């Protein structure tokens, strides 16, 4: 259920957002995977930091991450979203959302190809395969 | 997509440590240290790319006279830690090993146009 | 001299602990060009703990000093001094060193030896 | 943008020192009137007289400045700061920039002497 | 700029013989040189402890049990500082492997309630047995063992009994263990405290950031070896006193029968030896060293005019 | 009408075949509309890494540049033949008003014309004094237009517009947008 | 293979992983950092990890030493290092090697040794 | 096409065994030609059928039930994405690159404990002194 | 009439040249006549406002009026309102610091006359402390531009409603586009777990910034170049 | 801007090829923003049809450059490299069907009465304050003023290509919509005229002191290896000067003001974004509108926010 329904709150603030809107395009469809953008963190399972993170928006990104319900993951789309990127040596930039949010999958690419973002989604669903929420309660 | 350090026919590292890919890189992702090895040949001791600050402009591939580093069309290498995403010399030599059959196909169609 | 260091936004640490140097860049012994030897550079002296250290991980040169890559160009020496004490900075200034003019002739190379030759030219 | 923000002021530069002293005291009154809405607005740990002692301390930083233009640039920066703080645009993480001292004790081993500055070479 | 406040100096040698040159200024991107293993870093104390530990660049090795929770400690350190590795307390090679490169090591493994796989005797005196076996084996300077307050063996309380048993075990095995007894612990969203609620026992609550601070202040000076410390707040409190402070800020046998009924669930039910600990109160060792040993003092637990101004506004446009 | 409606068999899109096309010409809005999907044997065959044109490619060139023998580079360099900004203060415009121009020299006495240059180079004259001293047909010759009018703000290539309003327009009449050409 | 872990601890790795490559055991540069050096420095993070799926990509200093030496009859030896099945300019820039001294003179781009005979 | 006739005739051509595995793998029904297989083991197919859209002609049937785009061999990976026409068993002796070492193909080990570790390729830049004492 | 029977265009006789012929010519030669026109126009404008126009520069198809700060509102008014000028649209205004000058910043103004299809530039100067007067009195689109020139450079615009910072952090102390401000800045951001907020710390990098500007040319790369000043607008040589 | 400072001229084929890839960029931009405006108003099928045409065009980008979204193709000397072997025959095959794929999107919006009523007197700007706010492109031509740069101050082989320009009459969101729906058509006219009139020749500028020699040459020529080595370590030097160069982006007039020291680094660069002046103009227009019509006016100034802050 956590895989076949898969709802991507997006905090992407630059260019990688259009590359995400190619995952909504009719060539690389996402709804055929079960993906839909519930555009409120109160109902999204996961977050996608798809774009840069400036120093003006790091508490805003944290406050959006705070509100989601507890079975929550986050994938980091792009190279500006992991380790600063192109804007790594800048005064107003966070060097990746690793400092703000605890991220599970990193999708690299400065425009990380819609191919590759979908592949990062499949990697996250594989991480959902072996989460073992009920075996863990058995103290494996 | 991702990066690869190619090799010659009969296996030689191709990277003559000319620092051109480091000098041109618009996001300062390349770092290289270079030493003369035992043969007297000029090679890199240390080659490194930060893939978190790489921007995929292809200038590092355009700049190399030997054509030692290239871009393989792999985009499916998404990771889970930042440490995995820092590629030293060994990961890039393993990439140029793995993708070499494919990079033949890429550079058979690209090399006149370059 | 008006004191602009309180309205620049720079911290007090930079104006009270860091000494800076005005210098004109030396003509390189490598090549015969002299183009980068006209502007007066402004450059910060290094901090000995904060300058550079090698990383745990890969061996990246990490630094906590942030003025290590900043360097200014000025047209004049008095321009650099006026800007440097206008921003409230401790500076040292380095005087340039030009070459002594010596007259050269090509006919110097083969003048007549009256006594011992004491030299053999090659050309 | 013909209509301006609520707590705006057309930026205007004073030729007299005393009318700028008038504007400075009016600004201090605005800050200290707004200290309780700053305490409610930014969800702070402590109580209102610490906001008030910080406003007074940030004004006693800049008391013996002589030059009238530098005091004009200082007054304009201060009114911009008031307008950001009162309009709830700054967030709590940047409101608490003003209080680096208060949040926590940063640890042991505060270097005071030359030697405990020397043992960690100023770290 | 930043500065190493946890360190007395730059160049620190450990007692095992390792030379440690700290690099750079203080802060995130620099390194102190120590390698630390915090057991139970998932825990309520351990999150703050390795937040304070990885703040300056101490390499922290954390052995985790579940991997879904541990993600919130990746944010705390630099890239390459915190190192997660999986551990069960049963597989003894995971225990002697997580402590293999530590030069300091901290245990906090202690559980409120017995469950199907663990009573209090295997979590508190035998897990501590196995960890101190490993530190015995591996020549680790500065073994630190955290316990409970009221930790004595003549106690009727099985928790307090086996925790005194646990320190018996870690004084048995390693002579140079520092051993630390904190008071009740108040902090942000603690498990059986402020959010559980927001009585004639008397015990001191201590803030957890200052038990973590005090713990780290133990961690780096070696004045602290083979001494046991008790960490108690400033003023002595009644439970009815505490909860009525909380109130203006915002039969025993069938009660035990009720907790019998409610334990057979996946949510963290109340332990029956916990009402037992309620009648017990804070009797602290006078021949121990408290907060003022390590230079800190702990934080203590403690209509008519708007109608007429409304008369000038507009309400219906 | 040169770019007007073309039928859908010149549009390179998979379309339809059989009596299903006879059904969809009755069930349509415009019958000359494609389906969107490109023709697979036509659109992108051969694939770009497999082209016979790649093995014959040579780098292109123009003749007076690739020429091996007759051009030197200094004749066809234009980066080092840049013009500079003609910076004019007010006293050189006073000099242009009082001494003259290289097209229009009002200077005799070359030996004394250097010292006549000199005091304006020192700041002897001022500019409104030069405007008062100067003739009316030098004011109407060099400062103003020869008819006495102010010069209009110059443009490089003037654009004369021509509104297309017939059925060569892009919207018929009744729509609030017009073709301007 | 046991190496001392800065404390008197000896940690044990298989000896197939203390080689620089499966071609050559020793190091080919004065600052090449031995595998015993690397594993002595940071094994805090090779814990719980397979040494098998590390790269191991085949040092070229001995893959160039087993190539035969070419023989030229003239005075100077031409080299580009291109392939001649590939449509384009691959290989290195074309350099000319003097072969006059006793021994084999190597190309400074590719390492193929040339000898006059 | 989006037809029922297409899924109908493809289900009849491929057979019910292969239909249930292609239904447990993809949503579509596809009739291929078996151009070749992978060194990892991944059968590839090319469809010549007339009612196909662009970018549907070529596909992979994997081996494992957890499949990756990462599990395809490099020379085949360029082919699946429509880079080359000729499959890497179809290309002649001249295109196959000369090597002096074996090929081993690691796909991707992300989350797997065989994930990559980065480290310093060289030794620390400034040496320290070996302690040597002397009795005077 | 089918998509089966449609012709291919890959099988076609294509264009083929033996050899391409492109004549070489200086790109600055196409401007010259208009550049002469521009010269005359500027010589008029300085003659029309002698109290306010210190200079002008014509490079190549681009006019720049050099005007003092207390002289900016009488000039812009003229440029908005004279029938010959009609520079209605504000385009882009900003600052550039030259730290070697007494007056550190110069403030440039770009205007477009959509009537006459022409652009103009207006340059004034400002020290770090002394202002420039604001043209938001005349142009309602100017103020955001002035405001950006405020935050990146610290230049003031007296008589400006809501001068404050824009496109920078709210508690940011410093003016970024300024030669004394370093590239990576002074501070950095992380999440403190103890305080449960982001904290702002003094800056520290895992890889230090390496500028390769050290290592520029030692030979001066371009000449002085030629002039395209017309013979109408340079001083006569005597005799 | 760097061409104007460098005083060099791009070849003929390099001009036509940047006309063509600046017009399919215009198609992609108008596609994305018209369908994004239709989505935030409430029509959601044009979003997906336009994004399929965007996939059809992003492949042309990936053929031409390497990457799909960010292409470093247009360079200060000219063009990065030559076209691939069979792309000119492919853009034609695309255009033949895009002509009707656009009329189809036009039908459920242009005379939709809900789409009409939502944008008829929304976002009205008068022609006199469209100049005072500094508005340009589709917002200035929404108000009746006949001005666009590729006709008025032409560049990059727009002289050689014949097309017309749509200009609205009332200053509203509806005429700003109609002129985009017509600029689609005009861009398609450019594309077929540029595929018909494509010449042969060099694609980069002629000399190797501002852009690199080809790899055929620098591996055998000593001069070309010297130039290749120096253009990548140091770069070329630009003569000292200043320029403001403005072209017409599909958002509006976009300019760059660059100050050249004479070094190989720019002394100063400034981007004048169209959307900065469009969002600065928001208060002047959105006074007295309802809250839903504050959303349809964002989708006519078309804020991508890479423009507004940088
Ligand atoms: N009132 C209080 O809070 C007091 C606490 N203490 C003691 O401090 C220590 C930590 O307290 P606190 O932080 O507040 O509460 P915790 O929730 O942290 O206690 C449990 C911690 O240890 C882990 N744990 C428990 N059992 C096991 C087990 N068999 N195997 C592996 N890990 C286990 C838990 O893992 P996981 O995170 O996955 O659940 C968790 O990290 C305990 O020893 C406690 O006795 C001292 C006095 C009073
Ligand atoms: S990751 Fe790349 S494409 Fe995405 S926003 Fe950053 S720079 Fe732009
Ligand atoms: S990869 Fe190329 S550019 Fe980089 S150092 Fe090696 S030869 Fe030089
Ligand atoms: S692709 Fe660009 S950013 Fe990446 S390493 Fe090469 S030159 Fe640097
Ligand atoms: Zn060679």
């Amino acid at each position: 259920a956590r895989q076949g329904s898969f709802w991507p709150v997006t905090f992407g603030l630059a260019c990688c957002a259009v590359e995400m809107m190619h995952v909504s395009a009719p060539r690389y469809d996402q709804d055929r995977l079960g993906i839909i953008f519930r555009a409120s963190p109160r109902q999204s399972d996961i977050m996608i930091v798809a774009g840069t993170l400036t120093n003006k928006m790091a508490p805003v990104l944290r406050q959006v991450y705070d509100q989601m319900p507890e079975p929550r993951w986050v994938i980091s789309m792009g190279s500006c979203a992991n380790g600063g990127g192109y804007y790594h040596f800048s005064y107003s930039v966070v060097r990746g959302c690793d400092r703000i949010v605890p991220v599970d999958v990193y999708v690299p690419g400065c425009p990380p190809t819609s191919e590759a973002l979908m592949y990062g989604v499949f990697q996250l669903q594989r991480k959902m395969r072996n989460t073992k929420i009920t075996r863990m309660w058995y103290r494996k | 997509g991702e990066h690869a350090l190619r090799r010659y026919p009969s296996g030689e590292e191709r990277c003559i440590a000319c620092k051109l890919c480091e000098a041109i890189c618009p996001a300062l992702a390349i770092t290289i240290d270079a030493e003369e090895r035992i043969d007297g040949s000029r090679r890199t001791t240390k080659y490194d790319i930060d893939m978190t600050k790489c921007i995929y402009c292809g200038y590092c591939q355009e700049s190399c006279p030997v054509d030692a580093i290239v871009e393989t069309p792999n985009v499916e290498y998404a990771t889970e830690t930042r440490e995995e995403l820092l590629y030293n010399k060994e990961k890039l030599l393993a990439n140029g090993d793995k993708w070499e059959l494919e990079l033949q196909y890429a550079l058979d169609a690209d090399a006149p146009y370059r | 001299v008006p004191a602009h260091e309180i309205v620049s936004g720079a911290p007090a640490e930079l104006s009270r602990n860091r000494v800076v140097r005005i210098y004109q860049q030396a003509k390189p012994a490598t090549q015969s060009g002299e183009y980068g030897t006209f502007a007066w550079r402004l450059d910060w002296d290094i901090v000995d703990v904060a300058n550079r250290w090698e990383n745990d991980l890969i061996g990246w040169q990490s630094s906590g000093d942030y003025m290590q890559a900043t360097q200014m160009k000025f047209t004049s020496k008095e321009s650099a001094i006026k800007f440097a004490n206008k921003q409230g900075w401790d500076f040292y200034i380095q005087e340039p060193h030009h070459r002594k003019f010596r007259v050269k002739q090509y006919a110097n190379n083969f003048v007549h030896s009256y006594g011992k030759l004491k030299h053999i030219r090659t050309k | 943008a013909i209509i301006a923000t609520a707590f705006a002021e057309t930026v205007k530069f004073s030729g007299s020192k005393q009318e700028l002293q008038k504007r400075t005291l009016a600004l201090y009154r605005q800050f200290l009137r707004g200290a309780p809405t700053f305490a409610d607005l930014y969800e702070v740990q402590f109580s209102i007289p610490t906001i008030r002692t910080k406003i007074r301390q940030e004004f006693e930083r800049h008391r013996f400045v002589d030059d009238l233009s530098i005091q004009n640039v200082l007054y304009a920066k201060g009114h911009m700061e008031y307008q950001e703080c009162i309009n709830a645009w700054k967030q709590q993480a940047q409101f608490l920039k003003y209080f680096p001292e208060e949040d926590d004790i940063q640890g042991r081993h505060q270097p005071s002497n030359f030697v405990d500055k020397f043992l960690k070479n100023r770290a | 700029m930043n500065s190493f406040e946890n360190l007395a100096q730059d160049v620190n040698i450990t007692r095992s013989g390792k030379t440690l040159i700290a690099k750079g200024t203080g802060g995130r991107s620099s390194r102190t040189g120590y390698t630390a293993t915090v057991f139970g870093a998932n825990g309520f104390l351990g999150s703050y402890l390795t937040a304070k530990l990885a703040k300056h660049g101490t390499t922290v090795v954390v052995p985790y049990r579940e991997e879904m929770a541990k993600r919130h400690l990746k944010v705390t350190g630099d890239l390459g500082v915190v190192n997660f590795l999986e551990m069960d307390l049963r597989n003894l090679e995971s225990i002697d492997e997580a402590v293999r490169h530590s030069d300091i090591v901290v245990n906090l493994i202690g559980r409120e309630y017995e469950t199907k796989n663990f009573n209090y005797y295997d979590v508190h005196v035998e897990g501590a047995r196995r960890i101190a076996e490993a530190v015995k084996k591996h020549n680790i300077a500065r073994y630190i063992h955290v316990s409970a307050f009221n930790a004595e063996i003549d106690s009727p309380s099985e928790f307090n009994h086996t925790k005194g048993l646990g320190e018996q075990v870690t004084k048995d095995i390693v002579p140079w263990a520092t051993i630390v007894r904190p008071a009740p612990m108040f902090g942000r969203e603690d498990k059986w405290f402020l959010d559980r609620m927001a009585f004639q026992e008397t015990s001191n609550p201590v803030h957890v950031i200052d038990v973590a601070a005090a713990l780290e202040r133990i961690c780096f000076d070696d004045s602290t070896v083979a001494q046991t410390f008790e960490l108690y707040g400033p003023q002595k409190f009644t439970q009815k006193q505490i909860i009525d402070m909380v109130s203006e800020t915002l039969p025993k046998a069938l009660y035990q029968a009720y907790t019998k009924a409610t334990q057979a669930i996946w949510w963290p039910t109340y332990s029956p030896d916990q009402v037992e600990r309620q009648f017990l109160s804070q009797k602290i060792d006078p021949s121990a060293k408290t907060f003022n040993d390590l230079d800190l003092t702990p934080m203590e637990l403690p209509v008519s005019q708007l109608e007429n101004k409304e008369k000038t506004f507009v309400h219906i446009l | 009408l040169p770019g007007g409606p073309v039928p859908v068999f010149k549009k390179y899109t998979v379309g339809s075949k059989g009596i299903w096309e006879k059904l969809r010409v009755l069930l349509a809005i415009a019958p000359n509309r494609s389906t969107g999907n490109p023709i697979v044997p036509l659109y992108r065959v051969p694939t770009p890494g497999s082209r016979p044109e790649a093995n014959v490619y040579q780098d292109p060139s123009s003749y007076p540049t690739n020429d091996i023998a007759e051009n030197p580079y200094w004749k066809r360099d234009h980066r080092r033949a840049y013009p500079q900004t003609a910076f004019f203060d007010q006293k050189t415009v006073t000099g242009l008003l009082e001494l003259g121009s290289e097209a229009t020299p009002r200077i005799a006495d070359g030996e004394a014309g250097t010292k006549a240059l000199a005091n304006i180079a020192n700041g002897g004259v001022s500019f409104t004094q030069a405007l008062g001293k100067s003739s009316k047909d030098v004011i109407y010759g060099e400062v103003l237009t020869v008819n006495g009018l102010p010069p209009v703000a110059p443009t490089l290539a003037p654009k004369q517009w021509k509104i297309i309003e017939g059925e060569a327009a892009i919207y018929p009449k009744g729509y609030p947008c017009r073709t301007f050409h | 293979k046991s190496i001392i872990s800065y404390n008197g601890n000896t940690i044990e790795i298989p000896e197939e992983y203390t080689k620089q490559a499966p071609n050559r055991d020793s190091t080919w540069a004065p600052a090449q950092a031995s595998k015993t050096e690397i594993y002595k420095n940071n094994m805090v993070r090779f814990e719980q990890k397979d040494l098998s799926k590390q790269p191991m990509p085949y040092a070229g200093i001995e893959l160039i030493a087993q190539q035969p030496v070419r023989f030229v009859h003239g005075n100077t030896a031409v080299c580009d290092g291109a392939n001649h099945n590939g449509p384009g300019a691959q290989g290195h820039p074309k350099i000319f090697i003097n072969v006059d001294a006793p021994g084999s003179h190597a190309c400074q781009y590719c390492g193929t040794r040339y000898e006059k005979e | 096409s989006s037809s029922l006739y297409r899924v109908l005739r493809n289900a009849w051509e491929v057979g019910p065994r292969s239909y249930w595995k292609q239904l447990n793998s993809i949503g579509d029904t596809k009739s291929g030609r078996l151009v070749g297989t992978d060194i990892y083991g991944n059968k590839f197919y090319e469809t010549d059928h007339q009612d196909e859209i662009h970018l549907r002609t070529r596909y992979v049937e994997y081996k494992e039930k957890d499949y990756d785009m990462s599990q395809v061999e490099p020379g085949w990976h360029f082919w699946l994405g429509y880079g080359v026409d000729t499959a890497p068993c179809n290309t002649p002796k001249e295109k196959l690159p000369i090597r002096a070492y074996p090929y081993k193909f690691q796909p991707n080990y992300t989350g797997t404990p065989g994930a990559f570790v980065t480290y310093n390729t060289l030794k620390p830049k400034i040496s320290a002194w070996e302690p040597v004492t002397k009795q005077r | 009439p089918s998509w089966e029977n449609i012709k291919d265009i890959r099988l076609d006789p294509k264009v083929h040249v033996d050899e391409v012929y492109e004549p070489i010519v200086n790109p600055a030669d196409r401007y010259l006549q208009h550049v002469s026109d521009l010269h005359q126009y500027a010589k008029y404008i300085m003659a029309a406002l002698p109290k306010y126009i210190q200079g002008f520069s014509v490079w190549k198809d681009e006019l720049t009026l050099h005007v003092a700060p207390s002289a900016v509102i009488p000039v812009t008014t003229f440029l908005r309102d004279n029938t010959s000028t009609q520079y209605k649209s504000i385009i882009d205004i900003t600052a550039v610091d030259y730290p070697s000058r007494e007056n550190r910043f110069e403030v440039v103004y770009n205007f477009l006359s959509v009537r006459h299809n022409s652009r103009i530039r207006l340059k004034t100067y400002a020290t770090e402390v002394t202002p420039v007067p604001s043209i938001t009195c005349l142009y309602e689109g100017a103020n955001w531009f002035e405001r950006e020139a405020y935050d990146m450079y610290g230049v003031f615009f007296e008589g400006h409603p809501d001068l404050r910072r824009i496109m920078t952090d709210y508690g940011f102390e410093g003016h970024p586009l300024r030669k004394d401000f370093p590239l990576t800045g002074y501070t950095e951001v992380r999440w403190d777990e103890e305080k449960r907020r982001v904290v702002y710390e003094p800056l520290e990098l895992t890889q230090a910034f390496r500028n390769f500007s050290a290592g520029s040319t030692a030979w001066e790369p371009v000449g002085p170049g030629r002039d395209d000043r017309p013979d109408s607008f340079k001083l006569p040589t005597p005799k | 801007a760097v061409e104007k400072l460098l005083n060099v001229e791009v070849p003929l084929r390099g001009k036509y090829i940047r006309t063509m890839f600046g017009e399919i960029t215009r198609v992609l931009n108008h596609l994305m923003s018209v369908c994004s405006h239709a989505m935030d108003v409430g029509a959601l099928t044009p979003f997906l049809w336009g994004f399929e045409e965007r996939e059809k065009l992003m492949e042309f980008y990936e053929r031409v450059s390497g990457a799909r979204l960010h292409a470093a193709y247009v360079r200060p000397g000219g063009v990065s490299q030559d076209l691939p072997a069979g792309l000119l025959d492919d853009i034609y095959m695309w255009a033949t069907q895009f002509g009707d794929r656009l009329d189809e999107i036009e039908e459920l919006l242009t005379d939709n009465r809900i789409w009409k009523l939502r944008t008829v007197n929304i976002g009205t700007v008068t022609a006199q304050d469209a100049l005072n706010l500094g508005l340009s492109g589709p917002m200035l031509r929404g108000s009746g003023i006949p001005f666009d740069i590729r006709k008025n101050a032409p560049y990059d082989a727009y002289d050689k290509v014949d097309f017309d320009v749509p200009v609205g009459m009332n200053g509203d969101c509806y005429d700003r919509y109609l002129i985009r729906m017509a600029e689609f058509r005009q861009s398609l006219r450019i594309i077929e005229q540029c595929c018909n009139d494509m010449p042969a020749g060099a694609v980069k500028v002629e000399d190797f002191k501002i852009n690199s020699p080809p790899r055929n040459l620098m591996k055998e020529d000593m001069e070309a290896l010297i130039h290749h080595f120096l253009l990548y370590t140091k770069g070329y030097s630009v003569p000292p000067g200043e320029t403001y160069t403005a072209i017409e982006a599909p958002k509006g007039e976009m300019g760059v003001y660059v100050v050249s020291d004479g070094s190989e680094r720019p002394y100063k660069c400034k981007i004048r974004a169209p959307g900065f002046a469009h969002l600065g103009a928001f208060d002047h227009i959105a006074r007295g509108h309802f809250l839903p019509d504050a959303v349809a006016i964002i989708g006519t100034m078309d804020l991508v926010f890479g423009e507004v802050d940088r």
